[PDB]
């Protein structure tokens, strides 16, 4: 929605500016309003809150309740923990180059995680 | 006075809501060619600095050291469709040249509002405001009571000791003290 | 012949599991020990007041290692812009004939204080760590000191440099000092 | 290198963005709009002082209950310890 958007920016600044030149120019019952729009607006605050708690406790409460297929945080510290250490070149830790005793030739590993769709999917990190 | 200071910072005002409008363009005009990898936190943030920044300013000269509204009137220098060309560049946004049959679709500032008659028919329909007022109020001292305990309640162990350290080394070739 | 080098330091007391846990991943390949020792530091003086460097503190671990002491004394000038160096030496000796013939040779004592610890094996350097214990005769600093020790000939002394790398390491609560 | 150092800066300014959207609603706690005191308009200006919350109330809250959940995926990745220093069980 770029062009919408766009539109109606364009829109509302048109309307502004006619407004301001047109002040600049110028220039030289049971009603309850407030109420009505104190609760339109606890209820859209409401709303709001609802959505977010949606989008962050309940699309995220996966491994939460049974250990699933997850990347996140049920990875990447099983195979750091079994193998390696970590380090950063850039997403490089302890790469299996037998640096601890070779002394015969140097090798790093470019290991990074991946996304794919399927099940039961790990991170798969890459003479292979 | 008060009128010249109103009509400064009315100005001025003005000037910077329509350099605010030229940069939300320019930056709408950039998230057209780069439509790809637009995340929703930048246009949000767009979106809150090009608002912000603009209806606080309105906001502030309209509801602060104002005269009554009763005795100011209305009254506009004049309305003349001349296509003239030394007016077109003090508008700055519109009516560069009026047209002739523009004033059916066009004089009302081009009204955008057409919500404000269903509210007002949907609150008709209501038709006891003293329990709710009582009800905003105590809402209202109960925040304000919460935010002032906020405001209120908002307002590195060693173990490289230099003399324990200076007397070990000191004790590992001198004798005073190790002996 | 050869120099030696040294950033010592020291530590608190509780503060040393959380250290040597971090001095193990250093520079050490694993397999991470200790030493028992014990002071013998001798004095051999009597005509101008400087002594020698007799302090031969060696283990008191399984028999067939022999004890002797190294040179360290006299720091000579340079090391410009660097830490702690002085031109030294070592010497081995048989079991007990060092001690028998300092004897013979008319010298005495000058400690009876063992401060055992542990040692980390650096690459061209060396690290120790160590407490001093309060026993009598027949048997105190409450502190750790630690020491960076690295002994090598004249060559170019660059290694110092890398020496002071190992300092970005110790950051917590270590420094280097000299002494006076 | 000191490298944390800015890593806990950056997460001390996500806290204290966080607590200062939550902070944010509470502009109406000197009044409750008991009365029309809009002397220049009272059916755009004054009315409409609640009705403009996009700009207003949702301008806020939207990037305001987004920054923690960001936050804390950003400190748990860019931070995800593994430090043990000893490995205690590992070599076991």
């Amino acid at each position: 929605w770029p062009w919408d958007s766009v539109r109606n920016n364009l829109r509302s600044a048109l309307t502004e500016m006619c407004v301001l030149y047109d002040v600049l120019s110028i220039v030289r019952s049971p009603q309850t309003l407030q109420l009505i729009s104190k609760k339109k607006s606890l209820a859209g605050a409401a709303q709001i809150l609802l959505k977010g708690a949606e989008r962050l406790t309940k699309s995220v409460a996966e491994n939460q309740e049974n250990k699933l297929q997850r990347d996140f945080n049920s990875e990447l510290l099983r195979l750091r923990q079994h193998w390696k250490l970590r380090k950063v070149g850039d997403k490089i830790l302890g790469d299996l180059s037998y640096r601890s005793a070779g002394s015969l030739f140097p090798h790093h590993g470019t290991f990074e995680v991946i996304k794919n769709t399927d099940i039961d999917l790990d991170k798969k990190i890459p003479l292979e | 006075r008060e009128e010249k200071q109103l009509e400064a910072s009315l100005d001025a005002l003005l000037n910077q809501v329509a350099d605010l409008k030229n940069s939300l363009g320019s930056f709408i005009y950039k998230l057209e060619n780069e439509y790809d990898r637009l995340t929703w936190p930048s246009v949000l943030d767009s979106f809150a600095l090009l608002s912000g920044q603009l209806n606080t300013l309105n906001k502030v000269l309209k509801h602060e050291k104002t005269p009554l509204f009763r005795n100011q009137v209305i009254i506009p220098l004049v309305l003349s469709p001349d296509r003239d060309e030394d007016l077109m560049r003090q508008t700055e946004g519109r009516v560069p040249v009026f047209s002739h049959e523009v004033v059916p679709d066009h004089l009302r500032t081009k009204p955008d509002p057409e919500v404000e008659e269903q509210e007002k028919q949907l609150t008709t329909d209501a038709a006891g405001a003293d329990a709710a007022q009582k009800q905003i109020q105590s809402l209202n001292k109960m925040c304000s009571n919460l935010l002032e305990k906020i405001s209120k309640e908002e307002r590195n162990k060693q173990t490289f000791n230099p003399g324990d350290t200076n007397a070990l080394v000191a004790a590992v070739a001198f004798g005073k003290g190790l002996s | 012949n050869m120099m030696e080098y040294l950033l010592q330091g020291s530590v608190l007391d509780h503060s040393l599991e959380s250290l040597i846990h971090r001095l193990r991943g250093l520079c050490d390949n694993m397999e991470p020990e200790t030493f028992l020792d014990h002071e013998m530091v001798f004095l051999l003086k009597g005509q101008q007041a400087s002594p020698f460097v007799l302090r031969a503190r060696r283990s008191m671990d399984r028999a067939g290692a022999p004890w002797h002491l190294r040179y360290l004394g006299q720091p000579e000038m340079g090391d410009k812009n660097r830490h702690a160096l002085v031109r030294n030496c070592v010497d081995i000796a048989t079991s007990e004939n060092l001690t028998d013939f300092l004897m013979e040779m008319g010298f005495r004592m000058d400690h009876e204080f063992v401060a055992k610890g542990h040692l980390f094996r650096k690459g061209i350097m060396k690290v120790v760590v160590y407490k001093i214990f309060r026993i009598l005769v027949p048997g105190l600093s409450l502190s750790y000191l630690v020491e960076l020790s690295v002994v090598a000939p004249a060559g170019q002394d660059m290694v110092s440099d890398d020496m002071r790398n190992f300092a970005e390491q110790l950051k917590p609560l270590v420094h280097l000092e000299k002494i006076d | 290198q000191s490298k944390e150092t800015l890593l806990q800066s950056y997460n001390k300014r996500l806290k204290d963005d966080i607590k200062s959207i939550m902070d944010n609603f509470t502009e109406i706690i000197k009044t409750a709009k008991i009365e029309d005191e809009t002397q220049v308009s009272r059916a755009t200006q004054g009315e409409q002082d609640n009705y403009e919350m996009h700009v207003r109330a949702a301008n806020i809250v939207r990037a305001g209950e987004s920054l923690m959940k960001l936050v804390s995926d950003l400190k748990q990745f860019l931070i995800l310890n593994d430090f043990p220093s000893v490995n205690e069980a590992i070599d076991q």
